RNA sequence: GUGAAGAGUUUCU
RNA sequence: UGAAAGUGAAUGCAGGUGGGAACGCCCUUGUGGCGUGCACCAUCGACCGACCCGGAAUGGAAGGGUUUGAGU
RNA sequence: UUGACCUCAAAUCAGGUAGGACUACGCGCUGAACUUAAGCAUAUCAAUAAGCGCAGGAAAAGAAAAUAACCAUGAUUCCCUCAGUAACGGCGAGUGAAGCGGGAAAAGCUCAAAUUUGAAAUCUGGCAACAUUUCUUUUGUUGUCCGAGUUGUAAUUUCAAGAAGCUGCUUUGAGUGUAGACGAUCGGUCUAAGUUCCUUGGAACAGGACGUCAGAGAGGGUGAGAACCCCGUCUUUGGUCGAUUGGAUAUGCCAUAUAAAGCGCUUUCGAAGAGUCGAGUUGUUUGGGAAUGCAGCUCUAAAUGGGUGGUAAAUUUCAUCUAA
C-alpha cells in the first residue's frame, strides 16, 4: 500500500476491517437436499438428446466434436465445459 | 427595445433594406449550415478549417469523474494559504514548516511556473510536475504525496 | 447561408420544440406551497426533529472522496456497536441502509460516535404516560423542535497548518516515485508472464 | 411420431 | 499540447533590437539633441507540449533540430 | 340399481361484476408523410401527427441480477449540473444520453420455495342473534349448518436474512367528560365617520367653507371625480355540528395484562422463481458503436451458479448484484 494515487495498491491506507458475511452471495451453492431432489429427478427423467449425443462421443473418446457439439447446443464455452464435465462423471459413475 | 429598433426608421422604405434586385426571399443557399463542401467550401475552408473529416481514437463510455485533475502553478501556492499563515511562516524562519494541501484547495497537479521564497514548505499533491518538485527543494521545502 | 463571424450554428430546434416549452412562472408558488408543506409537517410531527439523523459518508470518486455529505441510513454493524436495534432504530427515528457496508474503521467508528451523541442528546418519551420504561425518559417537560444539524453538522476533515521537515521527506523524490510506481503497475502483467516462462521453460532442464 | 430393411460408434434412402 | 498513453511553461530587469505616448535634463528655436522608456507592430532569441533525431527489463535525465501548437 | 370422484352442461337459480363518456396530464400498441439534406434513396422530420386499448387524482417508476474502481456510494421520482459532452450520423445534413456532485421529498416491505402433522390451526356463503352508522341507506361480531381447500388454506421465515435448538434474557389496548387548537362554522357581528352651508348644474358624487373616521383612503353602486349615502374593506370574540382517548395527566379512568418480541456463547444448517437466463439469426429501436432495449424463429442451461463491469474471442483473477 503505497498511498499513492498511482501504483498496483495505490489508495489512501486506512484500518482495514472484516466486512460482514452477505446471505445474498450465499447463493449459486449446492444444498444437500436439493442435491437428493436433482438426483432424483435425474432418476426419473433421463437425458436431453443433446446429452445423450454428447456421452456417445465422450464414450468415443472424440473429445473435440463433444466440445464443438456442447458449445452449439447451449451456447457459450463456458456453459459446453461445464456440461461436458457434469456427463464425463456421469459416464464414470455409470462405468 | 422595440422603440430603438431598426424596424421603426425603416418604416417608408419599401424593400426594408433588403434590396430590391436580391430581395429577402426565403433560404437561397440552403437550411443551417448545409453545402459546406460544395458551395460554402470557400466560407468553410477559410474560416473552419478542420471541420470535415476524422481524427483521432472513440473512446465509449468515457467519465471524467477519474480524469478530473486541475493544475496549479508554483507562484500560487502560498496564496492557497490563510493571510494569518502567511504573516506567521512566510519570510521568517521557525522550526516547523506550513502545509499547503493542494488537493483541499481543488487541484489534482502541482506544476512549476514562477517563483517561490526561499522560505521552506511542505507541499501535499497527488501529482507533481518534475520542474515544481525541483524548485520547491531549491526553496527549502519538500513534496510528500497523497491520495 | 453560412457567412457571418463566430461558430457554425448548433441549434437543435428542428422538431416541435413549441409543444414542450417548460415556463417557471409557478416557481415562487412552488417555493411557497413547499414552505407551507414543510410547515404542516413540522407542526404535525412535533416535538419530533423535521429531519432524520444521517451518517456521514465518503463519496466516491478521486473528484470528491475528500469531502464529507451526509449518507441514507446507518448500517447495520453501526447500529450493532451503537447498541442499536435496527427494528427500533426506525421507531426512534434513526434510517437504516442495508446496502452500505463498513469498509474501514475510520467511518465505523465516526458513525457509531454520530449514532452515540444522538442518544445521548435524544428524549424518548414513554409509551404509557408516567410509566418510564427501560430506555426512556422522565423528563419530556421540556422537550422541543430541534434541528439535527446543528446538533450533529457534517464536519470536513481538518488539515495539519505545520509540521517539521523529516529527513526521510527531504530524501524522498515525489516525481521519480510517481514515474517509476506507474511504470511498475503498467509492465506488471509483463514482467508476470516473464517470471511464467522463466519459471515453465527452465524447467525443461531437468530432464 | 412408431416399427422393418438396406450404406460404404454413427444418419441417407 | 498530443489521436492517445502522458508530459506540462524564468539563463537574464520575465530577455535583446527598431519605431514609439507621456515625463525629466540641456541647446537655443529648431522638422533640435540626451535619458529612460506605457500601448501596439515588426524582428532576434529563451521556456512548455507534439514530431524528427543522435540517445550517453524499466526511465528519457542532459545535447539537439531544416519543424509543428488555437501556448508561456 | 345406487353412490362417490373427475370433466362438461342448463336455469328469468342466490348474490355480484364489465361495457359507455370525459383524455389537460398518465401507461402502451400501431404508425406516416409534408419538410431538411439547397437534388435524393440511408438519415431528418419522428420512435411525432392520425388510428386503437387501458387508469387515477395524479399516473408511471420504485426498494438493485444498481453504480463505480473511489478513503467508495446506495429504493424510486423531479430540478440544476454533467452536456450540446461521450457517442451516433451518404461521419453529409443533423442527432445525442449516463456515473459522480448540489437540492426537493424521503418509507419501507410482501409472497413461492420448510412436515402444524399431537390434531386445516384457514376462508366464502345460507340461516339466527347482537352490535355499528356521514346513513333505518353504512360496516361488522358471535353461534350453527353447508361449501372451498390436503393436486395445500393458516403460522415463523424472504437472504438485510432466517429455522432447529442451546441459552441468560425482560414485561401491556380500549369506551366517556373538561382547558387549548381544528374541518366546517354562523343567531353573523361592538366591527367608523357629513349626506351641514355657498356657487354651477336637470341631477353634486364638481369647486369652495366648516368638520369627522381611519387596524377601514381595495373595489362597486347611487341622476357627473363619494373614505364619512349604501354594499362593502380593516380589526375582531363568541354561539353550534363533527374529530373530541385528534392531541394534554385527554382526567373520571373501561381493563387492557400472563403470554409475547429483544441483545447474547454455540453449532447443524440455511429450501431462494426454466422454453427462463443465455447463444445464433431476423426485424425494429437507441448516443449505445463485431446488437442499447423490444419482438418472431432455432438451440437451450447451471449451482459458489448466474447477471453486470459500454470492442468481438479464449484463459486466469477481481469488484458488485442476486433476474426470470
Amino acid at each position: 500500500a503505497p498511498g499513492l494515487v498511482v501504483g498496483l495498491n495505490k489508495g489512501k491506507t486506512l484500518t482495514k476491517r472484516q466486512l460482514p458475511e452477505r446471505p445474498s452471495r450465499r447463493k449459486g451453492h449446492l444444498s444437500k437436499r436439493t442435491a437428493f431432489v436433482r438426483s432424483i429427478v435425474r432418476e426419473v427423467a433421463g437425458f436431453a438428446p443433446y446429452e445423450r449425443r454428447v456421452m456417445e462421443l465422450i464414450r468415443n473418446s472424440q473429445d473435440k466434436r463433444a466440445r464443438k457439439l456442447a458449445k452449439k447446443r447451449l451456447g457459450t464455452l463456458k456453459r459446453a465445459k461445464g456440461k461436458i464435465e457434469e456427463l464425463t462423471s456421469v459416464i464414470q459413475s455409470s462405468r | 427595445p422595440t422603440h430603438t429598433s431598426k424596424t421603426r426608421k425603416l418604416r417608408g422604405h419599401v424593400s426594408a433594406g433588403h434590396g430590391r434586385i436580391g430581395k429577402h426571399r426565403k433560404h437561397p443557399g440552403g437550411r443551417g449550415k448545409a453545402g459546406g463542401l460544395q458551395h460554402l467550401r470557400s466560407h468553410f475552408d477559410k474560416y473552419h478549417p478542420g471541420y470535415f473529416g476524422k481524427v483521432g481514437m472513440r473512446r465509449f463510455h468515457l467519465m471524467k469523474n477519474p480524469l478530473w485533475r486541475p493544475t496549479v502553478n508554483l507562484d500560487r501556492l502560498w496564496t492557497l494559504v490563510p493571510n494569518e499563515t502567511r504573516e506567521k511562516y512566510l519570510g521568517k524562519n521557525t522550526e516547523v514548516a506550513p502545509v499547503i494541501n493542494v488537493l483541499q484547495s481543488g487541484y489534482g497537479k502541482v506544476l512549476g511556473k514562477g517563483r517561490l521564497p526561499d522560505t521552506p514548505v511542505i507541499i501535499q499533491t497527488r501529482y507533481v510536475s518534475r520542474r515544481a518538485e525541483e524548485k520547491i527543494k531549491q526553496a527549502g521545502g519538500v513534496v510528500e504525496l497523497i491520495a | 447561408a453560412i457567412h457571418v463571424k463566430g461558430q457554425l450554428p448548433n441549434a437543435h430546434f428542428h422538431k416541435d420544440w413549441q409543444r414542450y416549452v417548460k415556463t417557471w412562472f409557478n416557481q415562487p408558488g412552488r417555493k411557497l406551497r413547499r414552505r407551507q408543506a414543510r410547515q404542516t409537517k413540522a407542526a404535525k410531527i412535533a416535538p419530533r426533529p423535521v429531519e432524520a439523523i444521517r451518517p456521514a459518508v465518503k463519496p466516491p470518486t478521486i473528484r470528491y472522496n475528500m469531502k464529507v455529505r451526509a449518507g441514507r441510513g446507518f448500517t447495520l454493524e453501526e447500529l450493532k456497536a451503537a447498541g442499536v436495534s435496527r427494528r427500533v432504530a426506525s421507531t426512534i427515528g434513526i434510517p437504516v441502509d442495508h446496502r452500505r457496508r463498513n469498509r474501514s474503521e475510520e467511518s465505523l467508528q465516526r458513525n457509531v460516535e454520530r449514532i452515540k451523541v444522538y442518544l445521548a442528546h435524544l428524549i424518548v418519551f414513554p409509551r404509557k404516560a408516567g410509566q418510564p420504561k427501560k430506555g426512556d425518559a422522565t423528563d419530556v417537560s421540556g422537550a422541543e423542535q430541534t434541528d439535527v444539524a446543528a446538533v450533529l453538522p457534517i464536519t470536513q476533515e481538518a488539515v495539519e497548518e505545520a509540521k517539521p521537515i523529516t529527513e526521510e521527506a527531504k530524501n524522498f523524490n515525489a516525481f521519480s516515485t510517481l514515474s517509476n510506481e506507474r511504470a511498475y503497475a503498467r509492465y506488471a502483467g509483463a514482467r508476470a508472464a516473464f517470471q511464467k516462462k522463466r519459471a515453465e521453460e527452465a524447467e525443461a532442464k531437468k530432464k
